[PDB]
């Protein structure tokens, strides 16, 4: 979980604060904390490649 | 040899020799064109206060919402996929500059050129030293427009087999409004020579390439029977272009046959053109009609 | 001479017009053959065989030319019917020559037919950029369509001035040789993402945009980057025509659409 | 992976009803579909090939893969055409005069 | 249709390397490619896929 | 004929006796079909491959990719799916060069 929280910390925090806290990114990174992941073309591409990076 | 020195003759106005009335709509700058609820301005007009005002002499042409004025004398305007003929006027570090009777110069990029070798070997900076050697100053090419820039400039490419540096022949420059739009601007007229009808007003006449890009020089003498054909086509093209005639394959073929009875040297007179253009006019009238 | 044969028409009650006509033709041909002349002469069979052989040879070479012929193509009639529909509309004039209206459609990306006639028929070119950036979304939104009655009074008018053009291209589509229904042509156009892209372009924060909009925010950015390409391609058409009234509001829309979340893309961009 | 696991498993999870095995064997145990062709025409292809003129729509029609089972033996086709046309000249004209005037009509 | 249009329009100075996954009738697909272009192609196929799975 | 199916065992008799100069080395061992394709690919030939493992077919692909920078040319990789389109880019980014 420390590795997850540091890779995600250097991934997600590269953009403006208004975009940094959005329901999609918190609702996916929360399930990523437990070790899950949902992948389909209806999510943001930056959130899309995070899952395959961890996988 | 007698060195004829004639005297000027007064011109007959109104084109009374045939007699026709136009059914078109003609305007001059300052005239107020139709000013209905909603219309879109074309090229040749501008807008003032709730008015569509013509800005150039010509005839209005509308296709279903569009008021525009077509002038009768302009310079060439570039369009995508248009056959042009030009001459190199500047050789730069990474480009050439070509003059094609436009409001600006045209750029031939080094990236788009069939370099010597004509196949896939390599493309790097070693070619840049000799690029300015073969396409030197004052050469003739025949390329196709690629895209339109943001200030009316045109970029032209030579990515085919029929395009590239041209060889021997003669060049005739006319106004870029006497060439009829078609789908085949390359011709192989069954007379003994060929022709390229440049959409910019450059007409290039060269002999047929015997059997079968500038790789071949072929700087050897051309047979006597070929020059007389080139001179005949040169004079016939001048004759049709002068009065009104729009140039394309059938008009030149028709006039060439009509020019056989008398010599190629003696056709420079004001009346011999009229007696040839009228005969071609009636041949077109009895064929199309 | 043969036992009495059953009538193909009356005995078996096969009331087919072709059968009756062929039977009558057969009886007439038999009657005419009974009065033939060539059967009687010295060498009818040999020259008859020669004529038969010549006819088979003729049939074979013409069949081979037809095999090596352009008319053998399957969809060539469909290509002709797809050219006549492109000629009834003033794009191609006569035998491979393209008009000015046929050169605008060449320099586009998608929906050339429905977008060029909108360019000519003035229904959008007299609106503000933040609005015309919303109507063009109906082409590429790719979502189920349910509008909102709280929209401005001009939008409930702005949607059928393009559906009329759809009911103007469908009629020439169907009655030209094509097998595509007029109604299903209009079914392609849907307006699910029409209001959301409006406040999105107006400059409203995305946080409440995702909350109020009833769709996941993964396809919105792709719809945006699809819309911006056609708005980037309408400038070349307005420049080709020479009508910068629309070519100015397209530039304003293009600069009004570029946000920073769109360009985020991947992690190691730079 | 290329040996980078012991084995692997593909579980089928049926959650609503029996899966009608007769098509399970049709899918699992069965050779893949033949490489067909779905060449089709759109306004975009014609518009793009109309402005520039180096190809034709008929050339793309004939050089496609849907016409392969017909034009695979074209050269033999015109060769046979030429041979059969040559055989036409070797046939003397059958007699059409005298009482053999009705011979072509009788043949028809 | 996307693949076919590219393959026909693709010039003759490029050596393509197709990588399918066990397509049955691959002995004539490359025949057609080798006949459309004046070029010679080679076909390779294998059996006995490793890491067996049930 | 334009179509030659090379036998699975007949052509290959040796691999390192030919190609005297080295190539894109692999940490693991190359299989018979990968060397079969590499032998033809060196002659600028056209190659068709029909196998089952995914990355096993990519060996000749990155052989061609590494061979292009020795020829200064360019290569195009086509992936008709978005997830796989960027995975190969990520694989070859840290591996070498610019993609």
């Amino acid at each position: 979980k420390s590795e997850i929280h540091l890779f995600l910390q250097r991934c997600l925090a590269r953009l403006r604060g208004s975009d940094r806290q959005l329901p999609q990114v918190l609702h996916m990174s929360e399930l990523l904390n437990r070790g899950l992941g949902v992948h389909h073309s209806g999510i943001l591409p930056i959130l899309k490649e995070i899952v395959e990076m961890l996988f | 040899m007698a060195m004829e020195m004639r005297l000027p003759v007064a011109r007959k106005p109104l084109s009374e020799r045939l007699g026709r009335d136009t059914k078109k709509h003609l305007v001059v700058p300052g005239d107020t064109i139709t000013t209905d609820t909603g219309f879109m301005r074309g090229h040749g007009t501008y807008m003032g206060e709730e008015k569509l005002i013509a800005s150039v002499a010509g005839s209005v042409e509308r296709v279903n919402k569009l008021i525009c004025v077509k002038a009768l004398k302009t310079r060439y305007i570039g369009e995508v996929g248009d056959i042009v003929v030009g001459r190199i006027t500047e050789v730069q570090q990474k480009r050439w500059k070509v003059e094609t009777n436009s409001r600006l110069d045209s750029v031939l990029l080094l990236s788009s050129m069939n370099l010597p070798g004509g196949e896939l070997r390599r493309r790097s900076a070693e070619d840049e030293l000799a690029m300015r050697g073969f396409l030197q100053e004052g050469d003739l090419i025949s390329a196709e427009v690629q895209a339109v820039f943001s200030d009316g400039a045109v970029s032209l490419h030579t990515r085919s087999l029929k395009y590239g540096k041209l060889g021997q022949g003669v060049l005739v420059q006319v106004s870029p409004s006497l060439v009829k739009r078609q789908k085949t601007h390359f011709h192989d007229l069954p007379c003994g020579a060929s022709v390229i009808l440049g959409n910019n007003g450059f007409i290039w006449i060269y002999p047929t390439p015997e059997h079968k890009g500038g790789f071949i020089a072929n700087l050897e003498p051309v047979s006597l029977a070929d020059r007389e054909v080139i001179s005949r086509l040169r004079n016939c093209i001048i004759s049709l272009v002068t009065q009104r005639m729009m140039l394309y394959d059938t008009s030149i073929l028709y006039c060439y046959e009509a020019s056989l009875p008398h010599q190629i040297k003696d056709i420079l007179k004001p009346e011999i053109m009229e007696e040839i253009v009228m005969e071609t006019r009636q041949r077109l009238l009895e064929q199309e009609g | 001479a043969g036992p009495p044969t059953l009538d193909p028409v009356n005995d078996l009650q096969l009331k087919d017009m072709s059968v009756v006509e062929g039977g009558l033709r057969a009886r007439k041909l038999e009657e005419l053959i009974q009065g033939a002349q060539c059967v009687h002469s010295p060498r009818f069979p040999a020259q008859y065989l020669k004529l038969r052989e010549r006819m088979q040879i003729q049939k074979e070479m013409e069949r081979l030319r037809f095999l090596l012929s352009d008319q053998s193509l399957l969809l060539l009639p469909e290509y002709h019917q797809r050219v006549e529909v492109l000629r009834t509309l003033g794009y191609v004039d006569e035998a491979g020559t393209v008009k000015l209206a046929g050169r605008v459609a060449c320099a586009m990306s998608s929906h050339e037919l429905l977008l060029t006639e909108l360019m000519f028929d003035n229904a959008l070119s007299t609106l503000r950029p933040e609005e015309i950036a919303a109507l063009l979304s109906g082409l590429v939104c790719q979502s189920p369509g349910d509008a909102g009655d709280q929209l401005p009074n001009t939008l409930k008018q702005g949607i059928e001035r393009v559906r009329a053009v759809a009911k103007r291209i469908g009629e020439v589509q169907v009655a030209c040789g094509l097998n595509q229904t007029v109604e299903e042509f209009v079914g392609e156009l849907n307006f699910g993402l029409v209001e959301v892209v409006y406040e999105w372009a107006r400059g409203m924060p995305f946080s409440e945009l995702a909350g109020l909009s009833g769709t996941p925010e993964g396809l919105v950015v792709r719809c945006i980057q699809r819309l911006a390409e056609m708005c980037r391609s309408l400038r070349g058409a307005a420049r080709l025509v020479g009508e910068p009234v629309l070519g100015a509001k397209m530039e304003t829309a293009a600069t009004l659409l570029r946000r920073d979340i769109v360009f985020a893309a991947s992690l190691y961009t730079q | 992976r290329r040996g980078l696991d012991p084995t692997g498993t593909v579980i089928l999870l049926c959650k609503g009803r029996v899966p009608e095995m007769a098509d399970l064997h049709r899918m699992m145990m069965g050779k893949p579909s033949q490489l067909q062709s779905q060449f089709r025409l759109t306004y975009t292809m014609i518009l793009n090939l109309l402005r520039v003129d180096a190809l034709r729509v008929e050339d793309m029609m004939k050089r496609s893969f849907s016409e392969f089972p017909s034009r695979k033996d074209s050269k033999a086709h015109e060769q046979a055409l030429a041979e059969l046309t040559k055989r036409l000249g070797a046939l003397e004209e059958p007699d059409m005069t005298g009482q053999l005037v009705d011979l072509p009509e009788y043949y028809s | 249709v996307v693949w076919e249009e590219v393959l026909i329009m693709l010039p003759d100075h490029v050596s393509i390397i197709l990588l399918s996954a066990t397509v049955p009738n691959a002995l004539e697909f490359a025949d057609w490619i080798g006949r459309l272009k004046r070029r010679q192609i080679y076909v390779i196929s294998t059996v006995t896929r490793p890491v067996p799975l049930e | 004929q334009w179509a030659i199916p090379v036998d699975a065992t007949s052509p290959v008799g040796d691999f390192y006796r030919l190609i005297p100069q080295p190539a894109f080395q692999w940490a693991f061992e190359p299989d018979v079909f990968q060397k079969q394709a590499i032998l033809h690919l060196e002659r600028h030939d056209s190659v068709f491959v029909a196998a089952h493992t995914s990355a096993g077919k990519t060996v000749v692909a990155e052989y061609a990719i590494a061979l292009a920078q020795k020829h200064m040319t360019r290569t195009i990789y086509t992936s008709p799916i978005k997830a796989l389109s960027n995975q190969k880019f990520r694989d070859f980014r840290n591996t070498f060069g610019d993609v």
